[PDB]
């Protein structure tokens, strides 16, 4: 069923959580990768990597308030992958598609590595 | 907005 | 805008949020209504109520694990309620749309209002 | 699903 539902809700919540993330209001966590800081929530990291989901599920680690990325993670490739996990928005350029699907197969990022192997299975 | 899902 | 969109992304993040409450992971807050609880995250319920986000954007409030919302609130229709925040789907029927209405003002949840007064306005 | 928005 009898439910009725409101299109722009889902996008409407992913939005606000953004601003949420953008003005640091409670935010629980800092992702630290190459030296830079990433102040995140935990549950929209879970709820979009399946390598944070497991990360935040775990006993000992869901307690930790800062997690650092392993060293081959280019800090840009992550910024660009934490803005579509906040937004729906992913800036795939030629100049940055190598280290943007780097980093979504590490965060098992499926719908990310999926998109930005056509893009290049079609630029060769 | 609403509509039938 | 270069920027690309994945269409199921917020949905998907929604979804997710959902299992993660149902699990009762990393929820933050505990809502009491009429000596019935409810287990939720903070930052879902700032993103669709404007109660909620004026209530953890206060110094003292947003360190509070429970919150305690006025008596007259109907705990079935803050539940129906929760669940729209957490799928984007409400359960509007006859017997419900009056207490889920006067939830929905409480809240600060605009469009549950529009379309609530629309259901009524229309059964006249 | 991608799109362009
Ligand atoms: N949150 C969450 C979550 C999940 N996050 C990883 C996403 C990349 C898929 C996967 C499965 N189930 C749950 Cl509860
Ligand atoms: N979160 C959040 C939020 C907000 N929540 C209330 C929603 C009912 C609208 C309103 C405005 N700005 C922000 Cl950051
Ligand atoms: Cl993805
Ligand atoms: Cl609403």
């Amino acid at each position: 069923d009898s439910c009725i539902q409101f299109t722009r809700h889902a996008s409407d919540v992913l939005l606000n959580l953004n601003r949420l993330r953008s003005r640091d209001i409670l935010t629980d966590v800092v992702i630290v990768v190459s030296r830079e800081q990433f102040r995140a929530h935990k549950t929209v990291l879970m709820a979009c990597s399946g390598l944070f989901y497991s990360i935040f599920t775990d006993q000992l680690k869901c307690n930790l308030s800062v997690i650092n990325l392993d060293p081959e993670i280019n800090p840009e490739g992550f910024c660009i992958l934490l803005d579509f996990m906040y937004t729906s928005r992913l800036n795939l350029r030629e100049g940055n598609i190598m280290a943007v699907m780097a980093t979504a197969m590490y965060l098992q990022m499926e719908h990310v590595v999926d998109t930005c192997r056509k893009f290049i299975k079609a630029s060769e | 907005a609403w509509v039938i899902p």
